[PDB]
C-alpha cells in the first residue's frame, strides 16, 4: 500500500503523448496505474521506445526484455535501436519524464541513488544519464529508510548527478525542489503536517495551498 | 569465407586479449562463442560490456570461470559472484555510465578522439576526467574504448556477412561491430544475399571478419 | 496532430530563423518545404546543410531567392550562385568538412557538448579551434550545432509519426530530427501503423512534430 | 589516354574485397579498369556501400545517386546510410581505400586538393575526412599543371590534411612517401628518368627496384 499510493500519485503527474522512463522496481509500478484517457509512450534503456506490458504465457520473445531482462510485449508503432541510440533520445532531452527510485534527496534536489557504500554495488547503469537528461525528473521513494529520513540537508550517499529532481513523491509527501530550498506542495491522506516534518531531516519551505493526496 | 567452425575461437581470441562483448543481461550475447571461450579456458580478458550479465549466463559465466582480469562494464547488481571478486581484488571493474560507454565506443568505432559528456559531472565519475566548460557547461571528456576483438550477437547474416539485429537484442552489438579491430559475429540464421535489402541493414558486412554458426 | 497542411509553414518558420535542412545536392529535401518557404519571402535564414544544391534544386532556391544570411555547409561548389554572394559579403559561408558536421549536429541531437576529431588538423579549419592532445595525437574540439528547426525528407511515416528513408536520401535526416527544437518532416506517403516495423524504423514519431503532404 | 595510363595503374594496386572510395573525377575512371578477377565494394559518401555503374536508361531511382548527385545502380548486398554512419567508415578506418585527385602533393606526403585561393571556392565535402581517415589514400592525378610541378618540396595550396599519402600515380611516375622523403618506384615506359626527376621540383628518392609500367 506504501508503495501502491506513491505509484498512484506518481501516474497522476503523467500528461498525454509522453515519453516516459520508469526506473526498475518502485517506478515500474507506475504503469498500473496510468488514467484511461491518458496514452504515453515507455522507453526501456535496453533499447525500445513503445515498451508494453508483459506477454501473455507463450507469447515471450526472447529477444524483447526491458531492463532487468524481464519480457516484455512491444505495442504498434514501437521502435527497437542499439544503445547509442538509447542515450542519444535519453541525454539529448527527448525523454519527457523519468520516474526512478531513490536512497536520498537533499535540498539541492541532488539525487543519490545508485551505490550504498559497502553495502550494495550494482553500478549506475543509465541512472546518471537518465537524471542528467530527462525534460522531469520524478523521485519516487518510501519517506524513510527504517525510519531514517531519506530527504536530508545534503546527501551523505554517492551522487547519481548534480541536476535538480524536479519532484519527489513519498508515501507522505509531495515535494517539488525550487530555486529556494524544498518546497512540500502536497501532505498525505492519513499523515499530519507535524508527521512530516519529523520524518524530513532537510528544510521545507510549505506552501500556502497545501493539498491531501500522497 | 566468413563463416568458420566455432572451434576457430583459440586461433582468434589470444590470452589476455582486450574483447568487447555484446549482450544485456544476456538478450544480444554470443552464448556460443562465449561457450568455446570457457571450453579453451581462454583467460586474463578486459572484457568491455554493459554488465556481467548472470552467474548462469552469457558474460557471467566467463566470469565464474575467472577468465577475466578486469571488465569496463556500466552494471554489475544482477551477478553476485562479479561483485565478489571485485571486492577479494582479482577483478578490477572500471564502472562507466551506461550512454557515456556506448559514446566511448562508438568514438572509437567512427574514429573520433572523444566526446564530450554532462554525464557523471559531479559524482565520482568526474575523478580523473579532464573537465571542459563549452559555453559555461561543464562537461566530461570521456575517451574512446578500443578492443582487440569484438564478440558480437545478430539474428542473420545473408552471404556478404551483412546484419540485421532483433528488438532489444540489438543493444551494444552494432556499436561495438565498429570499434574493435577483428569483429566475430555469432548469428541465428544465414540467408541469401538479397533477403537483406539495403534500407534494413545496420552492420555491413565489411566490417564483420567472422562469423560463426 | 502531427500531419498538417503545407500551408502552415509560414506559421512554423520565422524570419531569421536557425533551420536545418536535409539532403544531398538535393537528394533527400524537402522540396515542396522549400517551395513555401519561397512562395512566403520567409528570409534572413540561416541554413545548417551539407550544401546549397543547385541553383535550380532544393535549398539552392532559397539561395537563388536571397532568402539566407548564413549557410553553415561543407560543400557550395555545384552552385555559383552561392560562390557569387559569398564573394559579394551578402552570404556568410561557413565551411565544414562533411564528416565533422555529421558528428556536430549529432552531437547537439544526442546531448555532448562537443567531439573531438583527427578531421582539419593542420588545415584552415583549425583555426579559432580548440586543439586537444589524447595519447600523443591531435584533435580539433568540434561543438554542438542546434537550430530552431528541423526541415527533413523521408519516404514514409506511419501514423504515430516514425520515419523510414530510402537509399541515398537518408543522409542528414535523420541526425537533423534529434538536434533541432521542433521537427518538420517531408514524407511521400502516410501508412498504417504496422506497416513500419521495429525493426526498421529510423526516426521515432515521438521526435516528430509535424508532418506534411 | 594520360588519364587512362593513370586509371589502368591504379586500379592494379586494388585487392580482391577491399571497400574502395573513389573521388569524382579523374579517380572515377578507376572501375572501368578493374581486373575482372578482382572484386570490390565501392562506398560513395553520400550514404551507400555497394555503388555500381550508372543505370540503364529507364531504370534510374531518385533516392539514389553517387556523391555529384548522379544516378547510379545498388548492387547486391548494398548497405544505405545516413551522413554519421557514412563518415563513421570513413573516419574509423574502414575505407581500406580512397583514390583522389590532386592539386599538389609535398615531399612530407601532404595532398592538397580541395582550393585554389582566388579560383576555385567549392568547399572540402568529405575530402578532409577521407584523406585522413582512409586505411590506404592513394593520389590520381596528371604530373604537372600545364607544365608546373605538382609535386613540390611543399605544398604552398590549402592543405587537405597532415596524413601522409601513400601513393602519388601520374602519367609518368608511381611514388610512395616514405619517412626518408618521396619514393620513386616505377616509371611510365613512354617516358625517362630525366624527364620524371625534371618535372618534379620534389626532391625524389630513386629506388634500386626501379620498375616501369605506368
Ligand atoms: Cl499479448
Ligand atoms: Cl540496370
Ligand atoms: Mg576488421
Amino acid at each position: 500500500n506504501p508503495k501502491e499510493k506513491i505509484a498512484i500519485r506518481v501516474a497522476q503527474e503523467l500528461k498525454k503523448g509522453q515519453l516516459v522512463n520508469l526506473g526498475i522496481g518502485l517506478p515500474t509500478l507506475v504503469a498500473n496505474y496510468i488514467p484511461k484517457d491518458i496514452h504515453v509512450f515507455f522507453q526501456s534503456s535496453n533499447g525500445i521506445i513503445g515498451m508494453g506490458p508483459a506477454p501473455k504465457e507463450g507469447y515471450e520473445n526472447s529477444d524483447l526484455t526491458n531492463a532487468g531482462a524481464s519480457y516484455i510485449t512491444a505495442l504498434p508503432g514501437a521502435m527497437t535501436f542499439d544503445s547509442a541510440f538509447s542515450f542519444g533520445i535519453i541525454r539529448g532531452g527527448h525523454l519527457d519524464v523519468t520516474v526512478l527510485g531513490g536512497l536520498q534527496v537533499d535540498e539541492e534536489g541532488h539525487l543519490a541513488n545508485w551505490m550504498i557504500p559497502g553495502k550494495m554495488i550494482p553500478g549506475m547503469g543509465g541512472a546518471m544519464d537518465l537524471v542528467t537528461g530527462a525534460k522531469k525528473v520524478i523521485v519516487a521513494m518510501t519517506h524513510t529508510a527504517k525510519g531514517t529520513p531519506k530527504i536530508v540537508k545534503k546527501c551523505t550517499l554517492p551522487l547519481t548527478s548534480i541536476r535538480k529532481v524536479d519532484l519527489i513523491v513519498t508515501e507522505l509527501a509531495v515535494i517539488e525542489p525550487t530555486d529556494e530550498g524544498l518546497l512540500l506542495k502536497e501532505i498525505s491522506k492519513e499523515t499530519t503536517l507535524d508527521e512530516v516534518l519529523k520524518l524530513t531531516e532537510a528544510k521545507l519551505i510549505i506552501a500556502d495551498d497545501l493539498k491531501i493526496f500522497a | 569465407m566468413k563463416v568458420v567452425d566455432i572451434s576457430k575461437i583459440n586461433e582468434l581470441v589470444k590470452e589476455g586479449a582486450t574483447l568487447m562483448i555484446g549482450g544485456f543481461l544476456g538478450v544480444g550475447t554470443p552464448e556460443n562463442i562465449i561457450d568455446e571461450i570457457i571450453r579453451h579456458n581462454i583467460s586474463n580478458l578486459t572484457v568491455i560490456a554493459n554488465d556481467t550479465a548472470f552467474e548462469d549466463r552469457g558474460i557471467g559465466k566467463l566470469v565464474k570461470n575467472k577468465l577475466c582480469k578486469k571488465v569496463i562494464v556500466s552494471h554489475i547488481g544482477t551477478n553476485p559472484e562479479t561483485q565478489r571478486q571485485m571486492i577479494e581484488g582479482t577483478l578490477e571493474v572500471e564502472l562507466v555510465p551506461q550512454g557515456t560507454l556506448a559514446e566511448r565506443i562508438r568514438a572509437a568505432g567512427v574514429g573520433l578522439g572523444g566526446i564530450l559528456t554532462p554525464t557523471g559531472v559531479g559524482t565520482v565519475v568526474e575523478k580523473d576526467k579532464k573537465v571542459i566548460e563549452v559555453e559555461g557547461k561543464k562537461y566530461l571528456l570521456e575517451l574512446p574504448i578500443h578492443a582487440d576483438v569484438a564478440l558480437i550477437k545478430a539474428k542473420k547474416a545473408d552471404y556478404l556477412g551483412n546484419l540485421v539485429y532483433n528488438l532489444t537484442a540489438e543493444n551494444f552489438n552494432p556499436i561495438m561491430a565498429l570499434a574493435a579491430k577483428t569483429v566475430i559475429a555469432e548469428v541465428e540464421e544465414i540467408v541469401p544475399t538479397g533477403t537483406l535489402s539495403p534500407n534494413e541493414i545496420k552492420t555491413p558486412g565489411i566490417i564483420v571478419d567472422y562469423i560463426v554458426t
